[PDB]
């Protein structure tokens, strides 16, 4: 009926994410800034969560 | 460091390791493992092949798109060797035939070809040259194989002074001739052993260990002029080694002594075949010769590798030789063989 | 010389025998296999080229990977490739089998069958027309014709 | 309070009991798996791998999360018993083809920009 | 109008060419390098200049619906020719 | 409105019963099937003699991609990147910069033929008829790398197939 | 009804240039049909049509025995038809280039090439973009 | 207004509204909300505990005989406290109508399985568990259906990456197919297509 | 203990990539356990990552046997969410090509089923007709099977000037091909022995298990979405719905043959009644303008740019739209959040429910009976796995 759990919520073990992408990632929670090229404000209404940028390299074929 | 050769990525398939390797003899037993380990890291591999291109098909999935380039070459032609190593910053030499053929004697395979490769690589500006010889390579050896190995090693050292030289000893693996060769003897029904194999000591080494040793020697700056001995952790008598081989395969063991002259005569008879010989006088000499001990040379443990014991990776090779009855038998129910260690 | 002529003639004969009778395995995964069916249809009639489907891998010469190769299916494709006796050839059909295609970025799709098996001929399209796959099969026949096994053995 | 409802276990003790049942089942199954799948590992290797996978998430203190983990463990055990898994799926627990990533600061600094 | 690098490699219209020490040139060994020999810049350079008696002209690339979107070019500047944004054709107003 | 497909009963008069017994004992319908197969045996087969004959196609057929030019020789592409934005498979990769004469042109135009789904959206989105899907379909390769087209390969394709691509567009541009 | 068929067969035999030509066409194209010569290629291909046959078999090509550099007596392929005859042969139009020639352009290839896969003329992909980041070049003069 | 605009149907709207009121009156213990969309589709938002009763009623009541379960799926909305939204689509052949039932759940709260009401749900619920991680309480046989054997995570989740975490390749040294961390030769290119100007004034939300 | 066998993926009768684990006593079947997901490519997540136009190509692929019907179902959903309406000519073209697609799917379903039963010749005879219908597809769109012709605003291009005549020529002769098929199959006693009283499903069980299409009509249930909930112009054509009596494989085979005949009837009606006019909705904010106007008009160029870069926005809302696809009720539950990319797109394929009910359908039967039951359900695994 009601077990009254007194623990902080934590679902890290059920999501299937490798621990490298849990203990090392740093997420950013923000309202995106308005694109200064335009005057419309419709893209500054909702909050967004993103991740830190990682390495991007040039693949030897086709660049 | 030639910016286009700066390492990038997490070391995976699409990653760049900044290595450009020309692997001579990549279509053999050790060559496939070396190419696989090179392609795992994202290295660029140039495979010079002389065989049918079909016979190189198994090397295609080993690398990413464009990371494995196949080129035709001729051993006796220097221009082909120049063409295949003109852009590589490391050259690995794995060319070698266990038997003598009508067009390529042991001198051609172990002395002339390695010397030409080393000379052309030095002239082309190749930074690193890995050469493979035998642990038992001696100039006084009764085997033409090992005498040629020693002479070719000396020539390679003379032509490429900063060449890393590796001396393995009877590599065993899935495609090896060493484990299979003993297993193959059961068809005759009697295992002929010179002096019952009671005066021959063997120190076989795992194939993955040798490939990892080559890879770690490529990336080790202080392994330029060094010579390495790649041997296993345990030493076995030949009799006990063959006993363990037949026990793992679950086959009846019937070993009998054969005089040296009779074994040499039998080896000669097999040698006459147009196709590759099951055994040859040279093979008889090499397989009944104790493995040399060289405590003054570095080994796998000096490259960060713990040698894999035979008892761990022997079932993966000999399970194929079991019958249907014993096909499902486990690994730890064979009571490993006795090791004469020091 | 004399041995060179004999090995060249024998190699030509064996290459012709292997080229004229190609037995693909009945193995289709997705949309492209429908086009494969249309090759067996009367209009194109692959049978007249010596190409006849056979079910068991042990009696097959060529694998045509016609469709998407998912992660769940890759072990089965590799297994039925390993059970084909040599000589064997692989023909990759369509964008999905070539490089992932429309599902290249999916979490459950292998980006090209060349990660699992070596491939001889890549046939592009989504799906390739029955004529495109017929052209691919004829190109595979030409490639088989070019191969030189006995000559290479003789010069060993 | 919190108006939460359990899946199977009311408290921590029932969850631990189910965990021990799952551990017994996996421990029993390991030798049969080694025989059927023709694995090259020993029974001890499989059993200590099972122990390691169990201990990988031994920090959980929520009975509901423990119940869900036990359910997933039962799913994997049923997949292994019925030979729905193949040899590759079983060996994917061992990561035999992956280079060991370094854990110290200096090697990570040498290798790349990833912390 | 193709050039040749010091290593004997053709230079593409985008100007790309591998350095002397670049290992990627090994991908062209026993093969060839794909280069289009009809360089567009020289081809559009040889086109003559159209003389029109208007301050504003219109260009659609030729062919009507088979050309580019129709644009208008101002020809009031005397020391310069009006150039189409899409086609690259040049127009001018009569002088001298 | 509906009809029944298997809701008929057979008449039980002695003539019909004897006819059914004759059918059972003498295999009349099996002979009818054999006759149908025999009739198909004596017809002309619908097989064409490929590669000496080809199946019919249409001007709207989508095949190998190509990049076209203006009659003056200038490239039509202006690097608007609409084809790249519309591609459902993300198979187009474009990099551009001002040319030496100031034109807005690409420095990289890559199409992954193994990612492409050959949908033709790219030639729909293009505003200058720069990128097209040509008529060719016999371009199988022996390696994966040969199906990764760069700008030079696509321009060569355009130069090679323009004589027919222009005719195909002329025969269908009024439907677009 | 039967002698007429045999006479048609003998007429087909005679219409290819005798027994040698009949055997050549039989062993090269696996078909001994005779039709009106619509045209001849620049490379030697001969294009025939016969409207009495059903759709798909009313237009065919006899390929040349020698293309640009390779012998093509036996190994022919469908990539050797030039684009104009490619458009005609695939029933994309009712008119041959001998009646409706294609528009002439200076940049169009004057020599068609077949599929060059597996040959030293195969296309090798590469990046067409210049270098992104330029490095610093240290001076060659010693600093002390 | 005539040629290009979809025409409205007022009669079906009235019928669906009346039937929604009827259902809400019959089952006040579970029904939280009723809606009729402008293209004449009827939705009933209920409490998670009422999945078995409501459906049973909608399957068995004489005035509402929805004997066919067309679909059963879940929707992931991370910003809600109850993450997953379970949707049942039912079809009534007797009255030629369609109805929708919606409920909610989170990562850890189970939902009663409706295999007793509809056999068709048997696989559908499995699919949900495979791709969203929603556990169904009394499912006779609940396991992965679409994903690979031993596949970790639930792909149809907003936080799950498009290309996953592992990719497969054949390794010759071990002679089998192995899974390794994903490494794309070309990264998926993210496009920001949203316009900065409001498109539909009718759906504007209050700025609080 | 029962013997356990793997049926598929690499099997002739596995119908693609289906792994079936069966417990057999002898050749009796004790339990069938279908294992799917060997063709699961994560279509729905990818659709979440594309625009409404970019996601259209995915739909043809879900069921690669009847591609045009899939696009139409999706198009109807997007049009309903957009609150717009295609022109009459577009709707008539849609219904005509939907009937052609039904013909293709039925020919494929009947012939493959016969092939599995062992009757090889019928498949060869009808695939020439399938090739002709592929020619029609390629002429109208440029691709033989993945046309992407039917758009969420109508169709892409108008018909070529000589297409209706060729469609009439094909339709006036298809009946004799159907008759030859029926001569070879319908009255054959081997065929009846193989199909009669095999895989019998009752009406109540078929309804509860989620069956649709012929799998309903074979049990006597009078249900067809083109008659009860018509969508495009199906209320302006007349045809009959075949109804079975026994619920076995034979009744469903007869129903499929009669459905082919009725679709020929509908094709004749569509050919006679095709109206003139435009082919896509005359709203440049949803459907792209003509290429002639995009190159002369500023508004047209702006709208073409914004349609092919960003795409049209769809007002927020959720819909479930279902059509009577040849394999059954094919539905899409589409959820929009006011963006130009769909928030959620759940695809309902009748093969899912049919394959789920296969285990109940194969109770007390043999192995060859199970092969027949797999054949009779008209299963394609692209739509099953998605
Ligand atoms: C892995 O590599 C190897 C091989 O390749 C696969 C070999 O064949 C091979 C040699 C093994 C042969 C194939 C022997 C098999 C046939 C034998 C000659 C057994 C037959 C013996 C007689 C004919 C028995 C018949 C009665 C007699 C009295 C006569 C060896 C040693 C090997 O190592
Ligand atoms: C819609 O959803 C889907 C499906 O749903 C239906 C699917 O199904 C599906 C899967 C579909 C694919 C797998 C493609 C499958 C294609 C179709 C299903 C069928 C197409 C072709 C069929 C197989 C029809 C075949 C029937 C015909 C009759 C073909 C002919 C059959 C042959 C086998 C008969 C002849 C056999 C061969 C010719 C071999 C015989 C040759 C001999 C053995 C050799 C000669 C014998 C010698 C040994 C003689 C030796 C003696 C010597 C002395 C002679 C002289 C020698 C000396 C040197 C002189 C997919 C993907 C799918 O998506
Ligand atoms: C046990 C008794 C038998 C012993 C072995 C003999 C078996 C019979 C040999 C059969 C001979 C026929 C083989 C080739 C037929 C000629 C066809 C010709 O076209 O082949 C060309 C070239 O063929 C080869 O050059 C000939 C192969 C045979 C070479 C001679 C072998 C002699 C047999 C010797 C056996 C024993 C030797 C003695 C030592 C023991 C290439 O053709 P291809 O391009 O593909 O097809 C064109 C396709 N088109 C029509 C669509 C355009
Ligand atoms: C006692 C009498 C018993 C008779 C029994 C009844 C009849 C049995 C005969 C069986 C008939 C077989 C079919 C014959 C069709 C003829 C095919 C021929 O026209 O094609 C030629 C095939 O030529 C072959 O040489 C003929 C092979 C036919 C005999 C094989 C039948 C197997 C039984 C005996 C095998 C011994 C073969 C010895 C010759 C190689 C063309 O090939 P080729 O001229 O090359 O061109 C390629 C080489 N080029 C490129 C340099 C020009
Ligand atoms: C009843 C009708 C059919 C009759 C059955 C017998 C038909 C006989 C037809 C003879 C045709 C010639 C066969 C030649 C092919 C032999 C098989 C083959 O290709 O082997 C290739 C092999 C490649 O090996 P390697 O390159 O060294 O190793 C690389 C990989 N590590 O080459 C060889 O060694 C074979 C050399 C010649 C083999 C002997 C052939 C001579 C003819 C004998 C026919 C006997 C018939 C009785
Ligand atoms: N295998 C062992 O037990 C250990 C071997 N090592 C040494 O390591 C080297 C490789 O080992 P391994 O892989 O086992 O031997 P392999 O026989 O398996 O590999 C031989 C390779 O060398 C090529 N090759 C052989 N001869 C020539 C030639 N005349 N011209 C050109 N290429 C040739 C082969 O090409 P192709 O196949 O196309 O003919 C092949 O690619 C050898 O030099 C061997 O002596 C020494 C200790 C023992
Ligand atoms: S390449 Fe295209 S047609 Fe072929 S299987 Fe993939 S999606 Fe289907
Ligand atoms: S045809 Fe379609 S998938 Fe291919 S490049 Fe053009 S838009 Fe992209
Ligand atoms: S090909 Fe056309 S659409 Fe693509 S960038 Fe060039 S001009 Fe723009
Ligand atoms: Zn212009």
């Amino acid at each position: 009926q009601l077990i009254a759990v007194d623990e902080k919520l934590d679902i890290t073990t059920l999501t299937g994410v490798p621990e490298e992408h849990i203990k090392t990632r740093k997420v950013r929670i923000f309202v995106p800034a308005r694109n200064n090229m335009q005057s419309g404000v419709n893209n500054t209404k909702k909050w967004k969560m993103e991740f830190d940028t990682r390495e991007r390299w040039e693949n030897p074929l086709m660049g | 460091l030639h910016h286009a050769l700066i390492p990038h990525g997490k070391g995976g398939r699409s990653s760049v390791s900044g290595i450009v390797a020309t692997v001579f003899g990549a279509t053999g037993f050790l060559g496939r493992y070396v190419v696989n380990h090179l392609g795992r890291m994202g290295s660029q591999v140039i495979v010079p092949y002389r065989c049918e291109p079909y016979d190189t098909m198994h090397l295609r999935p080993m690398g990413d798109l464009g990371q494995i380039i196949f080129m035709e070459w001729n051993g006796k032609d220097k221009d082909s060797i120049r063409k295949v190593v003109e852009h590589s910053n490391v050259v690995i030499n794995l060319v070698g035939r266990e038997w003598e053929t009508k067009n390529f004697d042991f001198e051609d395979v172990f002395v002339k070809i390695p010397h030409a490769i080393a000379q052309v690589s030095k002239e082309a500006g190749v930074e690193k040259l890995i050469h493979i010889s035998h642990l038992n390579a001696d100039i006084k050896s009764p085997s033409r194989y090992l005498r040629s190995k020693a002479v070719g090693e000396k020539e390679v050292r003379a032509a490429f002074p900063e060449a890393t030289i590796i001396k393995p000893s009877d590599i065993f693996g899935r495609e090896d001739r060493f484990l299979n060769y003993f297993a193959s003897m059961r068809w005759f029904g009697g295992v002929p052993l010179i002096s019952l194999g009671k005066e021959t000591v063997k120190q076989p080494v795992y194939i993955v260990d040798v490939s990892k040793g080559i890879i770690n020697a490529i990336k080790d700056p202080d392994a330029k002029g060094k010579t390495f001995a790649f041997v296993g952790p345990n030493r076995y008598l030949l009799f006990d080694l063959v006993q363990y081989i037949f026990a793992v395969a679950y086959r009846p063991f019937l070993p009998y002594p054969l005089p040296h002259f009779a074994y040499r005569w039998v080896g000669r008879l097999f040698e006459v075949s147009p196709f590759e010989p099951w055994t040859t006088r040279d093979k008889v000499e090499r397989v009944h010769m104790s493995d040399m001990t060289l405590p003054h040379l570095p080994g796998l443990e000096d490259l960060g590798i713990q040698a894999t014991p035979l008892e761990l990776k022997a079932i993966e090779v000999l399970r194929r030789h079991r019958t249907y009855r014993w096909l499902t038998s486990e690994m730890e129910d064979v009571k490993p063989a006795k090791t004469v260690n020091i | 010389s004399r041995g060179e002529y004999v090995v060249a003639k024998l190699d030509d004969l064996v290459n012709w025998a292997r080229r004229s009778s190609l037995w693909p395995m009945t193995f289709g995964l997705a949309c492209c296999a429908v086009e494969m069916m249309h090759m067996a249809a009367p209009r194109y009639d692959m049978d007249r080229f010596g190409v006849v489907f056979r079910a068991s891998p042990r009696q097959s010469d060529v694998m045509i990977v016609a469709g998407t190769l998912t992660n769940k299916m890759a072990p089965a494709l590799r297994k039925v490739y390993d059970q084909m006796p040599e000589p064997r050839y692989v023909v990759s059909m369509g964008s999905c089998a070539n490089g992932g295609g429309y599902y290249h970025y999916s979490y459950s799709v292998v980006r090209g069958c060349d990660r699992i098996v070596p491939v001889d001929i890549y046939v592009p399209g989504c799906p390739p027309t029955a004529e495109a796959l017929l052209y691919g099969i004829l190109q595979l026949q030409r490639k088989i014709k070019r191969e030189k096994r006995l000559r290479i053995w003789y010069r060993r | 309070g919190t108006s939460v409802k359990p899946i199977f276990s009311r408290d921590m003790n029932e969850a631990k009991r189910r965990v021990r049942e799952l551990y017994r089942a996996w421990y029993r199954e390991v030798p049969n798996t080694v025989h059927l799948f023709q694995l090259d590992i020993s029974v001890k290797q499989g059993r200590d791998k099972v122990r390691e996978m169990f201990m990988k998430n031994a920090h959980v203190t929520d009975p509901r999360v423990v119940d869900l983990l036990v359910i997933k463990g039962k799913m994997e055990l049923e997949e292994t018993i019925n030979v729905w898994k193949q040899r590759t799926h079983i060996m994917r627990f061992f990561h035999e083809t992956e280079a060991p990533r370094p854990t110290d600061f200096l090697s990570k600094f040498y290798v790349g920009h990833d912390p | 109008g193709v050039r040749t690098s010091p290593t004997g490699e053709k230079v593409t219209h985008t100007g790309q060419a591998y350095d002397d020490g670049d290992y990627r040139r090994v991908r062209f060994s026993d093969r060839q390098k794909e280069v289009n020999e009809n360089f567009a810049i020289d081809l559009i350079a040889e086109q003559p200049v159209s003389e029109v008696g208007s301050r504003v002209i219109s260009c659609d690339g030729g062919g009507g619906a088979l050309g580019h979107p129709r644009v208008y070019i101002n020809l009031d500047k005397e020391t310069k020719t009006g150039t189409c944004g899409y086609c690259g054709l040049q127009f001018r107003q009569p002088h001298h | 409105t509906y009809k029944f497909v298997n809701m008929r009963e057979p008449s039980m008069d002695m003539k019909s019963v004897t006819d059914r017994a004759a059918q059972t004992l003498l295999w009349t319908e099996l002979v009818r099937g054999l006759g149908m197969t025999l009739s198909y045996l004596f017809r002309e087969p619908a097989t064409i003699n490929y590669p000496f004959e080809k199946g019919p196609l249409s001007p709207r057929f989508r095949g190998e991609h190509a990049l076209r030019r203006y009659p003056s020789g200038e490239e039509r592409c202006i690097a608007c990147k609409l084809c790249e934005a519309v591609c459902p498979a993300q198979a187009i990769t474009i990099e551009a910069e001002p040319r030496a004469d100031g034109s807005r042109r690409t420095t990289r135009y890559d199409i992954d033929m193994t990612k492409c789904i050959y949908c033709g959206f790219c030639q729909e989105a293009c505003p200058v008829d720069a990128i097209v899907e040509g008529p060719n379909f016999e371009f199988s390769t022996e390696t994966h790398e040969e199906l990764l087209y760069n700008k030079e390969k696509l321009l060569n394709n355009g130069d090679k197939w323009e004589a027919e691509i222009a005719a195909n567009i002329q025969a269908d541009y009024l439907y677009r | 009804e039967l002698v007429q068929v045999l006479r048609r067969g003998l007429q087909q035999v005679s219409g290819h240039g005798g027994l040698r030509g009949y055997l050549r066409v039989l062993f090269r194209a696996n078909d001994v049909r005779v039709g009106t010569l619509v045209g001849e290629d620049k490379y030697g291909n001969k294009y025939y049509e016969d409207n009495k046959q059903f759709f798909g078999r009313h237009r065919w090509v006899i390929y040349t025995t020698e293309m640009n550099g390779r012998d093509t007596f036996w190994d022919v392929d469908g990539s050797m038809v030039p684009p104009e005859w490619h458009r005609w042969l695939h029933c994309m139009t009712d008119d041959p280039p001998t009646t409706k020639p294609p528009t002439a352009r200076k940049y169009i290839w004057t020599n068609h090439k077949f599929n060059v896969s597996g040959t030293p003329q195969q296309y090798v992909p590469y990046s067409t973009t210049r270098k992104k980041i330029q490095e610093w070049v240290p001076p060659s003069t010693p600093y002390k | 207004t005539r040629p290009t605009i979809r025409p409205r149907n007022d009669v079906v709207h009235k019928q669906l509204s009346a039937f929604g009121q009827y259902v809400a009156e019959i089952l006040p213990k579970y029904v939280q909300q009723v809606q009729v969309s402008c293209f004449n589709e009827l939705e009933i938002f209920i409490h998670p505990d009422g999945v078995i009763p409501v459906l049973t009623f909608l399957r068995d009541h004489t005035n509402a005989q929805f004997k066919s379960l067309a679909d059963l799926t879940a929707v992931d909305v991370p910003t809600r406290q109850n993450r997953f939204e379970i949707v049942y689509n039912l079809l009534s052949l007797r009255f030629n109508s369609r109805i929708r039932v919606k409920t909610y759940t989170d990562e850890l709260t189970p939902i009663e399985s409706s295999v007793t009401v509809y056999k068709a749900a048997n696989w559908y619920e499995r699919e949900i568990w495979d791709m969203f991680g929603v556990f169904f309480a009394n499912h006779p046989d609940l396991r992965r259906i679409l994903t690979d054997y031993g596949f970790e995570g639930h792909p149809f989740r907003k936080d799950f990456p498009l290309s996953g975490y592992v990719e497969l390749r054949y390794d010759d040294e071990v002679k089998r197919v192995v899974a390794e961390p994903v490494e794309l030769a070309q990264e998926f290119r993210k496009f920001d297509l949203n316009s900065p100007w409001e498109a539909f004034p009718a759906y504007r939300q209050p700025p609080e | 203990s029962n013997l356990t066998l793997n049926f598929g993926p690499q099997h002739p009768a596995a119908h693609g990539v289906l792994r079936l684990v069966m417990e057999l006593s002898g050749e009796m079947v004790r339990k069938c356990d279908p294992h799917i997901g060997l063709l699961h490519r994560g279509t729905e997540k990818l659709i979440e990552y594309k625009t409404y136009l970019q996601a259209l190509p995915y739909f043809d692929r879900l069921d690669y046997v009847s591609m045009m019907c899939n696009e139409q179902a999706y198009s109807l959903a997007v049009e309903k969410l957009l609150n717009i309406q295609p022109p009459p000519r577009a709707q008539w073209i849609r219904v005509l090509f939907g009937e052609i697609t039904r013909l293709l799917n039925h020919i494929m379903a009947v012939t493959t089923h016969a092939l599995d039963i062992g009757a090889m010749t019928p498949f060869f005879w009808m695939f020439e007709e399938r090739e002709k219908m592929f020619e029609f597809y390629e002429r109208v769109s440029g691709a033989r099977m993945h046309a992407a012709y039917i758009r969420p605003g109508g169709v892409h291009q108008d018909l070529p000037l000589g297409l209706l005549d060729d469609i009439y020529e094909f339709s006036k002769n298809f009946s004799f091909r159907i008759d030859e098929l029926e001569e070879m199959l319908t009255n054959n006693r081997i065929w009846r022995n193989r199909t009669v009283d095999i895989g019998v499903v009752t009406a109540e069980d078929a309804l509860n298990y989620g069956f649709s299409g012929v799998m309903l009509r074979g049990s006597g249930i009078q249900w067809d979405l083109r008659k009860t909930q018509p969508y495009d112009v199906y209320d302006q054509v007349e045809f009959d719905v075949p109804i079975g009596s026994r619920g076995d494989c034979y009744d469903r085979y007869l129903c499929r043959v009669e459905e082919m005949r009725q679709s020929l009837r509908i094709i004749s009606q569509c050919l006679n009644k095709m109206p003139p006019g435009e082919i896509k909705v005359d709203d440049a904010k949803v459907s792209p303008p003509k290429r002639a106007e995009m190159k002369t008009s500023m508004e047209s160029l702006i709208h073409h740019f914004k349609l092919y870069t960003e795409g049209y926005q769809v007002p927020p809302g959720a819909t479930y739209t279902a059509i009577e696809a040849p394999k059954g009720e094919f539905g899409v539950y589409l959820v929009s959040d006011g963006s130009s990319r769909p928030y959620r797109c759940k695809i309902k394929a009748p093969g899912f429910a049919h394959l789920a009910g296969l285990d109940k359908m194969s109770k007390g039967h043999m192995l060859a009976d199970v092969v027949a039951i797999i054949g009779t359900q008209d299963i394609v695994f692209g739509e099953v796995d998605r």
